[PDB]
């Protein structure tokens, strides 16, 4: 899973507004602290290298 | 999971916004539509599964 990308983000993106800083979706009261919880996501997964 | 019961959504304005300010419906993501605003559209034959 070398080559990252970012399936998801805050929304979507204007032209030229690439995705450089990973900032992973808040949908609670608290942010996104440490943990890969659920309605949360990381980029962290396999490019489908099989 | 063998034999799922059948009941669908039929002349409803059911909310779903409600089911994602829910803690417990911690899935809204949605591969080819709307996440969050799945509801505000307007859809027809929604089937049901358990």
């Amino acid at each position: 899973y070398n080559y990252l990308y970012r399936l998801f983000r805050k929304s979507n993106l204007k032209p030229f507004e690439r995705d450089i800083s990973t900032e992973i979706y808040q949908a609670g009261n608290k942010p996104c602290n440490g943990v890969a919880g659920f309605n949360c996501y990381f980029p962290l997964r396999s490019y489908s290298f099989r | 999971v063998y034999a799922w019961n059948r009941k669908r959504i039929s002349n409803c304005v059911a909310d779903y916004s409600v089911l994602y300010n829910l803690a417990p419906f911690f899935t809204f993501k949605c591969y080819g539509v709307s996440p969050t605003k799945l509801n505000d559209l307007c859809f027809t034959n929604v089937y049901a599964d358990s």
